[PDB]
């Protein structure tokens, strides 16, 4: 089998730049690398085949160079319509092996999560369930992770987590988390606190709420 | 134009079988030979097998082979896939593809949108709204964020809009997630201190499987 | 014969750890060596075929390794379908023969038994035998001891033990303890008491009862 | 669409000896071989022998042999196994499962349901169904734990049930053990200290072998 790296699996570009994705073959792969695109609908169109240096269909602002067990595509002008999904795929033996995909995002400058924590809502209560929720907007880079918290500890068990897309307008990211219990645990204790860990400080950063407190 | 189109059965039990068409359009069909990806909610590209109509026959990926069959048919210019003993990790898109040579050897040069295939054993069950409001009275003082939660729901997708869509900056739906065979998503959005409560906030989901339509309101207090 | 032994004979997991089960064959197998699964229920099914690397058509959660003679089966992602018995066997030279076997269990917070104690029914005494029945439920770990007295004595005979598999909902086991005498001894003895003591306690929680009480 | 059904359960008395059948569908019956593994409460797996369909067939493991004898029946796709000179030993499990081959290696692909025998020379009898109620709150307190006690039936299985379902919360059914060549089993349930014996609580056994059905409702005192 024939591994296909592709160092950077999220690369960071301004509109404008020209961009580089490289790719690495676990062997020579006599010039039959094929770079396929993948727009966030999902589609995959073919851009340059045979071991770079070689146009299908598409803008000819797209192109590669490369050889022996090195190669990269390039953008020479990065357009809004570039930020996708590139796949490079080695056509040199079976069976076909793709690499590991670089998806790209935009400049944006350090963010900082705004958190917010959320108790269950009379409602649900009512129909005997109880779901904590907490939302941390817009930050940047898209690296995070969330900690709860239930009366000062632990906590993994029941904990559901989704994070979006970079934001179409501005460049940042979100995360919702839903820690879910029973409603009998839940009132077991007062006390929740979502904690979130972001490289945009060494405090985490903390919001909670005292289930009597509402 | 060339044009690989496809679909087949997409929503099925774990250990049954699908059979997916893709279907080509532009040129000879026995010219050609068509490939099929694999990839998985979690990004990457799973090359399967590869079959020709034409010097008939096939070759499978060590792995798909023995739970997968490439077969076509000449006439009707379609080529077939099908999966068995469909499992979970199967829950994925599909796509066909053509494949050229050109000097040295093959590579794919037009895919099929590709037939999404989701193995589970839930049942149509509509999604349970609620609202999302700060919560220790303590606001954010300044603007302010409430959310809509959508729990227990089979299958997919949902509609979430926020005041009919009169509201569209400061929002954010986040992919749904699998509960426990049913998925689970939420929506927040973001308004001055100054509208909510004051003004009205209502978050419009629908999920059109159950013909559900709801608009939870977002009152304050729990 | 080639004797074949699994590293234990149960182990405990977390759903969504990596589990590993290790298989010892008495001389070098070539990488003949298969797994299998029996579920709670009995049905067993062909995991892994070949040295722990071939597959039927299960989830690509499993896979296994080794050679020579120690072998190894992964379950990556633990699911709670996965709760089960696993098995290896070779198929090197006759007679095949299987390992000991390795039960898969959820670990969770240690748990001390609920116990309930009951008098033979007076329907059971016209038969003219009396049981006396001792329930100590939702308990764990697993691993219990319960002891009979009458009058404060010893009750090695007439004990009869049953197990329940671990709970699904909980992550806890049950067990069930019954002293069966004739109406004649029965009638003999005042005090009839159950003792269970669990490695979540130095002191057993004791329960019991008077006949002349009742 | 590849299946093996063993044939339903053999009560039968120590001395005698029982012929099970394994019968073939999805495939080509005699190009693989059937094998017999053994299973006793005791978990352990044990493999009895071999045995080829399309040829004189036979290959046991010296021990099972002697008294163990494994035949087939082309025209009929069932392969069967004949134990002799019965004991509480012999009472296990039986499966079988088809071999397949691969690179120099042979591993049994599928299993069937496998059959159940039992070595015993009790006759049929329905069970008693004994009231277990609670004589002392000092156990745990502020919670109830109601009991059935099932006692001298045969054969297995037996089905317990609370207030004919309509309670299915916190309640423990035992496997059956083996006392005096009967089985006994018990049932536990829960309920806050309300709902009995304000409320009433009854255990329903059913023991379909004897055409019997029992309803004892649990009362206090003795």
């Amino acid at each position: 089998d024939i591994q296909m790296t592709q160092t950077t699996s999220s690369l960071s570009a301004s509109l404008g730049d020209r961009v580089t994705i490289s790719c690495r073959a676990s062997q020579d792969i006599s010039n039959y690398l094929n770079w396929y695109q993948q727009k966030p609908d999902g589609t995959v169109k073919l851009l340059i085949y045979y071991t770079s240096r070689l146009h299908s269909g598409v803008p000819s602002r797209f192109s590669g160079s490369g050889s022996g067990t090195d190669y990269s595509l390039t953008i020479s002008n990065l357009e809004q319509e570039d930020i996708a999904t590139y796949f490079c795929q080695q056509g040199n033996t079976l069976p076909r092996t793709f690499g590991g995909g670089t998806k790209l995002e935009i400049k944006r400058a350090d963010a900082a999560p705004t958190v917010s924590i959320f108790p269950p809502s009379s409602e649900q209560l009512t129909s005997g369930g109880a779901s904590v929720v907490c939302f941390l907007n817009n930050f940047y880079p898209k690296d995070i992770n969330v900690k709860w918290k239930i009366d000062g500890s632990e906590r993994q068990n029941g904990v559901l987590n989704s994070w979006t897309d970079q934001d179409s307008k501005d460049s940042t990211y979100s995360m919702s988390s839903t820690l879910t219990l029973t409603k009998d645990e839940y009132e077991r204790h007062n006390s929740y606190t979502c904690e979130a860990t972001h490289k945009t400080s060494t405090s985490p950063i903390v919001k909670s709420f005292n289930r009597n407190e509402c | 134009e060339v044009q690989l189109q496809q679909s087949g059965a997409e929503l099925v039990r774990a250990g049954s079988s699908v059979k997916m068409s893709c279907k080509a359009s532009g040129y000879t069909f026995t010219s050609y030979g068509i490939n099929w990806v694999k990839q998985r909610p979690g990004q990457g590209l799973e090359w399967i097998g590869y079959i020709n109509p034409g010097n008939g026959y096939t070759k499978y990926n060590e792995k798909f082979k023995g739970k997968t069959t490439l077969t076509v048919d000449k006439s009707s210019s379609t080529a077939y896939m099908q999966l068995r003993s469909l499992t979970s990790e199967d829950s994925a898109v599909y796509f066909c593809a053509r494949s050229v040579y050109y000097g040295g050897s093959y590579y794919f040069d037009y895919w099929g949108q590709g037939t999404t295939l989701t193995v589970s054993s839930a049942k149509t069950t509509p999604p349970s709204v609620y609202p999302l409001a700060p919560g220790s009275a303590a606001q954010t003082n300044s603007m302010v964020t409430l959310g809509c939660l959508v729990k227990g729901y089979f299958p997919e997708p949902v509609t979430v809009t926020w005041n009919s869509g009169s509201l569209s900056s400061g929002v954010h739906t986040f992919p749904a997630v699998l509960q426990s065979d049913l998925y689970t998503l939420s929506s927040s959005v973001t308004v001055p201190s100054s509208p909510r409560p004051s003004e009205t906030v209502t978050c419009n989901v629908a999920h059109p499987a159950s013909s559900t339509k709801v608009d939870k309101k977002i009152v304050p207090r729990d």
